């Protein structure tokens, strides 16, 4: 609903819409889900899209995505959402996101970050200077 | 790299997880 939120969500939409055709398909959603360790079936992917597909055209457009994000903001448990997100990044489950783990996640998400880009993400999140990102640092990065 | 890159890129990745989490149930 705010213009700042719309801009953030537009950037989020772009990650799913890899071909920039303005729609998210089952292929695109599946690609992202699998990159996050999930193993959905095509039937599941179609059902996921169907839920947010207001016009029944089989894909998600930005307006539909916005409606979905507004719904998420109001119904979802924000604290649990951040904990589950941290666990996605922390592949080995040791409590810290390493630069390698971050790069692996981003690469899976189709973002082929440069060495400099990865270093910047870690440096900015790494408040305590140990070279990795702990949970508190992650929370601070996402909420402030 | 501009100073604002990190916050925005972290949030984009976070949102990808949040969207999948929300849409799957
Ligand atoms: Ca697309
Ligand atoms: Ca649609
Ligand atoms: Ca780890
Ligand atoms: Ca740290």
């Amino acid at each position: 609903l705010t213009e700042e939120q719309i801009a953030e969500f537009k950037e989020a939409f772009s990650l799913f819409d890899k071909d920039g055709d303005g729609t998210i398909t089952t292929k695109e959603l599946g690609t992202v889900m699998r990159s996050l360790g999930q193993n959905p079936t095509e039937a599941e992917l179609q059902d996921m899209i169907n839920e947010v597909d207001a016009d029944g055209n089989g894909t998600i457009d930005f307006p539909e995505f916005l409606t979905m994000m507004a719904r998420k903001m109001k119904d979802t448990d924000s604290e649990e959402e951040i904990r589950e997100a941290f666990r996605v990044f922390d592949k080995d489950g040791n409590g810290f996101i390493s630069a390698a783990e971050l790069r692996h996640v981003m690469t899976n998400l189709g973002e082929k970050l440069t060495d400099e880009e990865v270093d910047e993400m870690i440096r900015e999140a790494d408040i305590d200077g140990d070279g990795q990102v702990n949970y508190e640092e992650f929370v601070t990065m996402m909420t402030s | 790299i501009k100073k604002n890159f990190a916050k925005s890129k972290w949030k984009q990745a976070f949102n990808a997880t949040a969207v999948v989490r929300h849409m799957r149930k």
